[PDB]
């Protein structure tokens, strides 16, 4: 696991 | 859906954002985006209510306004770029969402990155390379960091 979830990122908005 | 799913998510949603600490999980972010993105019929109000989200709350909560602007301002800026002048009427809605975040990135970032750590910083740094990554945007319109000082410039 990570400390986001689900993960995101500046890389896609959806 | 029912009237229990109305911008009681969104509003809701960033309540328990603000509720809590450390952590940007993407599943508020989706919340957000998806009530947002879900009709396209509020923008003034989704864009005070996230912008004043910001404000209001410490530095954790930069950051995660940071990652929720990102979302839908990316979202918005897609979706009305599919858009043209001569297949639409009455301006507002999502463009003005971004013309209006348009007035506050500026002291957003340089105070999100300013609030920053080291590691908070690097993540505002990767967030605005990816953008100029993406190519979805272009020069003098990111000096928002009051110039590359902030995290441009270490």
């Amino acid at each position: 696991y990570s400390p986001t979830s689900p993960s995101y990122s500046p890389t896609s908005p959806s | 859906m029912q009237q229990d799913d109305d911008f009681q998510n969104f509003v809701a949603t960033l309540e328990s954002f603000k509720d809590l600490k450390s952590g940007i999980s993407g599943s508020r972010i989706k919340k957000l985006t998806t009530y947002a993105l879900d009709h396209i019929d509020i923008e003034s109000k989704i864009i005070s209510l996230i912008i004043d989200y910001s404000r209001l709350c410490p530095d954790s909560h930069k950051l995660g306004s940071l990652y929720i602007i990102d979302s839908i301002g990316r979202a918005y800026l897609d979706e009305t770029r599919s858009n043209s002048n001569s297949s639409s009427n009455k301006p507002g809605t999502c463009a003005h969402a971004i013309n209006t975040l348009g007035e506050v990135i500026q002291e957003l970032l340089s105070d999100a990155i300013a609030k920053s750590n080291q590691d908070h910083k690097e993540k505002i740094r990767m967030l605005l390379d990816i953008w100029d990554r993406s190519g979805l945007f272009q020069k003098s319109y990111l000096n928002a960091i009051r110039s590359k000082c902030f995290a441009m410039d270490l």
